[PDB]
RNA sequence: GCCGGCUAAGAUCAAGUGUAGUAUCUGUUCUUAUCAGUUUAAUAUCUGAUUCCUCGAGGA
């Protein structure tokens, strides 16, 4: 005198949130409707576990506690309070529904640094100095994939290029926010 | 150990017609098997 | 211009954009509260001003991350909105329209009540005036409590907790105590009733009348 | 056995002990001290007249909830003298 | 070897008339005295002359350093009642687990009530 | 004993609920706390007497009438 | 599998999200896989960029090939003697075609490549027809200058 | 008069012993400049013991004259040297510690203290950390309002510690994050409480009572700073769980959270529709003028 | 934890030590089995029934 999960998950709009052990409570149907509500975060998923929440894999040997970068940059004066409230930045935050659980811990331009490492020179003020994959952007044709961009020499023109920026997307009102402090 | 036989769900057998009648063990794997490979490969049968 | 708003007699509000070429109304941002919404007004392309049967006012803002191009994580769109602001009036609001009301004066949110009564809300521009108005709600909400044994703190978070809302009714009865606690306040904030008052009505002539 | 009267509190005020002049009834906490303690008429009576609401020895000063359950509304339960059975 | 991790005190300098437990109050004041694991009786010895007669000097060994350095920048150059004491880093010169982890314990921060 | 004390008495307020609590008891739970929330707060009145045409105090008979047996009678 | 690139010849330089950065010109790049190893805890210089449709990850292989990144011969590709250091844009034809020039072949060469990636391992194997393929091979070919990597050939078996 | 008067407040009379401490307070106010910060130093660390005092003039007058001699030679050294007695003492006298540390932060801003505490819970053992953790939550109590400005910067290491294995741990961040939640009301803190909030509620299936005590403290807490209409959301699912330890700890949940705001619950309850016997839509709601 | 497994993944029943409280250690055993009832979200648990082979013995 229950149901089955397959009769269930036809009787319901939702039939993705109904679980194994939905057929074998007291009102189900109530059940599965809660688990539909536009809101309404799970239950923690580890009510039916034996490890008592905490456990012992995933290797969690790693590091105390790693300061905020206002921490490093009397012992100050109003001087570095300026500097630590000029310094402060909101962290990463979780929105509403996200809760923690054991395991989910772990889980055209170019930078200067793989410039000058690659052997690649600076950009000149007019003239033609191409990265080497440009040479076969402009034998063959520009990539279908990205085609609103442009690079210097075929699309773009010489004098563009500005340090290290070798490429732009070119993609084919009123935005002020309205009480802001001044 | 033979207790962790009884304890952790073995002893405990599910099939799956979906499956070629593969009967599974105890329920940790049983509900894992639904996004394994041969599950997906026994749905594709069908579309 | 570009996006559609709309709202539900439970759930807030729908932020949906209009495909001119595809032909197509893709719902791309919801709310996380539910809401019975009796009126909404637009405050600039992100932000929303919405009103509710239970008597709140609330300011919801699109995140800056925020897609517009389209083509659920709670059941329901994908990004979320947040809201900024939550106030509790005591009284069912069914008009809200952003408005100038005297000439060469400032812009504020003018609100309307199933009672009758008419109010407005306005934007501090400065961080000191904020602070001194905060000063003065505090301070008032300990040495002049509410008549009738509500604790205004509370009475003001009813059904949302209070969100960046200073009491402006709360903050003009002191120039209704008497002269011995108008002075053990103003003595707090370093100042003089006088300046108190003159302080109280500027920000007041500077929107409304 | 320590257990809250919860019955309805009247117009009597709650004492406290030296020893637990500064302390709160329900909590324990010792900060800020906002709402007076009342009590109901039966713990008020005869020989329990003035007596600590903690531990029961004479009273010497008046009894205070905390600012932390003056926001929660736990100054709206009912009597809170310990009493034991 | 052992340069610091050096948990011994030495109290140059005391009246002649003191006891045992007025140094044992002096000493705790600044920290727990660690205890001889095999027995009671706080390690802490009052050096004496060829009789009864008082040397004045004082050793101590506490549990930790921290009460060590504790002690040496507040017990240094102050003085009881009549005489000025000096405080200083002990010099030498010529069952454990179970009661380890019990003066151990006395650092807990168990729930109590 | 004061935990035990506090389950007897959060029981002794109404409309608590506990594991054996059906969907009925609690649908009529929160309707019955509805109607005592429409008799006192004066605008949600007003705005449901706007919205129907009547008299408010026709309105707060009807909810007091309402009351008695809301969500039907139980199953079984 | 096709719709991944496996690159190959990345120094230390080079980083997970940096060949993500270089191929999001070539394409849309969803994902850079980059196997770690067990005794030095680093990359390999192999990895692979699983992008999202075919036709990108065959222009980051017709783009990207033989380039000199980070001072190493990079090139992606779809996903008894011994040479040793070898390019990895370099394939069998080719290296069939630079061993014609010194000796004559006996068969189709064959490189060796890794059990996860499958791109290149690094050594390659060669027969040629006589011994004195084999010698020149190794005077001439031991330490020419391939394509911005040091080749270095060997023999594979020795009789003393 | 000073080293004619630091003798004396060690005296045991009840009335000699509130005089010489408010003495020693004015002078500290007032003649700062007129002794060493050495013999301060020594003054204060025995101004320690009588926080401990069973009557409430000598704990008053030593809060008082605490506060003097901090705002006089200085957050930093007094700082360390509460640091060092924290580390090492028993119970009663690192109680006294974290109230001295909560006075010195309150005296001279949170902001000369919370760097250097947060400091001391990168040392790799524990009881040093249940220490800091100890000393933030009497911290927050104490500071109450003044605590909006710091709550992004405890908000890492309060993640930390309730993803620690030790009960000790979870159960003082708890307490931090309900003391935090009743400082902060009405002035705009809700995402980081609603991110503390994600890592505080799987607790709930805790065995241990005084891990759930501190939790149901926390839940209550964040009730008042976060609002009824988060805890109902967080219990709906599991109000009608098929399991009854579920069904148990969530209906216990919902009570401590109707019992407080009954009133407001009204706005909030989501919509059931109605079944063949019975009708359970809200049907006024849906009225629209 | 190491390269699916090596029985440190769980429950239980007796005794010792000790705290304000939590606890800590030793012997164990772990049904290798089936059916019916209780019960559990499901396990679990508890409540009852159930000649052969080998070299005088052992196992099933
Ligand atoms: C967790 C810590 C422990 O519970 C600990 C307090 C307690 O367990 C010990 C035992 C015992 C008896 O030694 C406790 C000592 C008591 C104290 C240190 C408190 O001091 C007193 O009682 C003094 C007296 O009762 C009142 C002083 C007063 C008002 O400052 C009180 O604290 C406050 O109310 N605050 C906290 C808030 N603070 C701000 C500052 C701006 C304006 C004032 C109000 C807001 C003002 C001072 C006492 C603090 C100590 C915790
Ligand atoms: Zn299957
Ligand atoms: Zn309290
Ligand atoms: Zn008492
Ligand atoms: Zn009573």
């Amino acid at each position: 005198n229950r149901f089955t999960v397959a009769e269930l998950k036809q009787l319901v709009a939702r039939p993705d949130v109904v679980e194994m052990h939905d057929v074998t409570a007291q009102d189900p149907k109530l059940l599965v409707h809660l688990k539909a509500t536009r809101n309404s975060v799970p239950v923690p998923r580890h009510w039916c576990f034996k490890r008592k929440y905490l456990q012992g894999k995933r290797g969690i040997e790693k590091p105390p506690f790693e300061l905020p970068d206002f921490i490093k940059r009397d012992i100050d004066y109003q001087k570095l309070h300026d500097a630590f409230f000029k310094w402060q930045t909101k962290p990463k935050l979780t929105i509403h529904g996200d809760l923690y659980y054991e395991g989910k811990e772990f889980e055209g331009d170019l930078s200067d640094e793989l410039r000058i490492s690659l052997g690649m020179p600076v950009g000149p003020n007019a003239h033609k100095v191409p990265p080497p994959w440009l040479i076969a952007m402009q034998r063959y044709g520009p990539p279908p994939s990205y085609p609103n961009l442009k690079i210097p020499g075929l699309n773009s023109p010489i004098p563009p290029l500005y340090g290290d920026v070798f490429g732009t997307n070119a993609a084919e009102i009123d935005r002020t926010p309205w009480g802001e402090l001044e | 150990p033979y207790w962790l036989y009884k304890l952790h769900g073995l002893n405990i057998n599910y099939n799956c017609e979906i499956c070629g009648n593969y009967t599974y063990r105890g329920p940790k794997a049983f509900q894992r098997h639904f996004a394994e490979w041969r599950h997906a490969h026994g749905m594709r049968c069908l579309g | 211009g570009h996006r559609v708003i709309v709202s539900d007699v439970q759930e807030s509000f729908i932020w949906v954009r209009y495909k001119r070429n595809e032909n197509q109304l893709i719902i791309f941002a919801d709310d996380t509260y539910p809401r019975w919404v009796t009126t909404a007004s637009l405050l600039d392309y992100d932000t929303v001003a919405g009103a509710d049967k239970f008597g709140n006012i609330c300011v919801v803002r699109l995140p800056p991350n925020t897609n517009d191009e389209v083509d659920g994580l709670l059941n329901g769109a994908s990004q979320k909105a947040e809201v900024i602001m939550n106030y509790h009036v005591g009284e069912t609001v069914l008009s809200l329209q952003k408005t100038t009301l005297i000439p060469g004066g400032s812009e504020s949110l003018v609100y309307t009540t199933l009672s009758g009564g008419i109010g407005i809300l306005v934007p501090f521009t400065s961080h000191e005036d904020h602070d001194f108005f905060q000063h003065v709600e505090m301070h008032l909400r300990s040495e002049h409590p509410p008549l009738c044994g509500r604790d205004h703190l509370s009475f003001r978070s009813y059904y949302f907790p209070v969100k960046n809302v200073i009491d402006g009714d709360l903050c003009e009865q002191f120039n209704s105590m008497e002269p011995n606690k108008q002075k053990n306040v103003s003595e707090e904030l370093d100042r003089t009733p006088p300046e108190v008052s003159k302080k109280l009505e500027d920000i007041r002539t500077r929107y409304a009348f | 056995d320590l257990i809250f009267c919860r019955k309805q509190a009247g117009v009597a005020i709650g004492r406290l002990c030296e020893k637990c002049d500064g302390k709160c009834v329900i909590c324990d906490s010792y900060v800020r001290p906002c709402t007076l303690v009342r009590i109901c008429d039966e713990c008020n009576y005869g020989s329990y007249q003035g007596r600590c609401v903690i531990c029961g020895g004479p009273g010497v000063s008046d009894a205070y909830y905390c600012k932390e359950c003056t926001i929660q509304e736990k100054d709206r339960d009912g009597c809170p003298k310990i009493v034991n059975l | 070897v052992e340069e610091d991790r050096n948990t011994n005190v030495y109290v140059s300098g005391l009246p002649p008339d003191i006891t045992v437990d007025e140094f044992i109050q002096l000493m705790s004041k600044f920290g727990i005295i660690m205890r001889d694991p095999q027995t009671e009786e706080f390690k802490v010895k009052l050096y004496k002359d060829n009789q009864g007669n008082l040397k004045g000097d004082g050793l101590c060994c506490y549990l930790k350093r921290e009460s060590v350095e504790l002690a040496l920048k507040l017990l240094d150059e102050d003085e009881i009642r009549g005489y000025k004491l000096h405080v200083e880093v002990a010099k030498f010169q010529l069952d454990y687990k179970k009661k380890l982890s019990m003066q151990q314990k006395q650092l807990d921060w168990r729930p109590e009530r | 004993t004061i935990h035990s004390q506090l389950e007897h008495l959060q029981s002794k307020y109404i409309g608590t609920g506990h594991a054996d609590t059906t969907k009925w008891e609690w649908l009529v739970n929160q309707h019955r706390d509805s109607y005592c929330s429409y008799m006192g707060h004066f605008d949600l009145l007003n705005y449901f007497a706007i919205a129907e045409n009547e008299s408010k105090a026709r309105v707060r008979f009807n909810l007091m009438e309402k009351m008695l047996q809301p969500c039907g009678p139980p199953a079984d | 599998q096709d719709a991944t690139v496996y690159v190959g010849g990345l120094d230390e330089k080079v980083s997970e999200p940096l060949l993500w950065e270089l191929f999001l010109q070539a394409g849309p790049v969803v994902n850079t896989h980059m196997p770690k190893d067990r005794v030095t805890g680093q990359h390999q210089g192999y990895g692979f960029v699983e992008f999202l449709s075919e036709e990108d990850a065959d222009y980051a292989i017709k783009i990207m090939n033989m380039i000199k990144l980070y001072g190493k011969p990079i090139r992606v590709n779809k996903a008894n003697i011994f040479i040793g250091n070898l390019d990895p844009e370099i394939d069998e034809k080719l290296l069939y075609d630079t061993f014609s020039a010194f000796g004559v072949i006996l068969q189709t060469p064959k490189i060796m490549r890794d059990p996860d990636t499958g791109n290149s391992k690094g050594y390659a194997f060669i027969n040629f027809a006589s011994f004195d393929a084999s010698d020149a091979a190794i005077e001439a070919m031991n330490g020419q200058y391939l394509c911005n990597r040091p080749i270095t050939v060997s023999y594979a078996f020795k009789k003393d | 008069l000073l080293p004619r008067l630091t003798p004396i407040l060690k005296n045991r009379h009840e009335k000699v012993q509130e005089n010489c401490i408010d003495l020693v307070g004015r002078i500290a106010d007032r003649g700062a400049e007129y002794v060493s910060a050495r013999e301060w130093m020594r003054i204060c660390f025995e101004l320690l013991e009588l926080l401990k005092a069973h009557k409430k003039a000598i704990r008053r007058a030593t809060v008082n004259t605490f506060g003097y001699i901090a705002k006089a030679i200085g957050p930093h050294d007094v700082l360390a040297t509460l640091l060092n007695n924290l580390k090492v003492q028993e119970r009663q006298n690192r109680v006294c510690t974290t109230v001295a540390i909560a006075i010195v932060a309150e005296t001279c801003s949170p902001f000369t203290v919370l760097p250097a505490l947060m400091n001391e819970y990168r040392v790799p053992e524990l009881n040093v950390q249940n220490g800091v953790l100890k000393s933030l939550s009497f911290l927050f109590e104490y500071i109450g309002e003044m605590g909006k400005d710091y709550i992004y910067a405890v908000t890492p290491l309060l993640e930390d510690a309730l993803m620690d294995r030790d009960l000790v741990h979870r159960q003082t961040a708890s307490a931090v994050v309900q003391h935090m939640s009743l400082g902060v009301y009405g002035f705009g803190c809700e995402d980081s409480l609603n991110h503390l909030l994600n890592y505080v509620w799987p607790n709930v299936f805790e065995t241990s009572p005084h891990v759930i005590q501190a939790v149901m403290g926390a839940l209550e807490g964040l009730r008042v700073a976060i609002g009824p209409c988060r805890m109902l959301q967080y219990c709906l699912q599991g109000l009608f769980h098929p399991a009854r330890k579920v069904r148990d700890v969530y209906w216990k949940i919902y009570n401590s959270i109707y019992i407080g705001s009954q009133d407001a619950l009204i706005a909030h309850y989501p919509r059931i529709y109605n079944d063949d016997k019975n009708t359970y839509i809200r049907y006024e709601l849906d009225y629209i003028l």
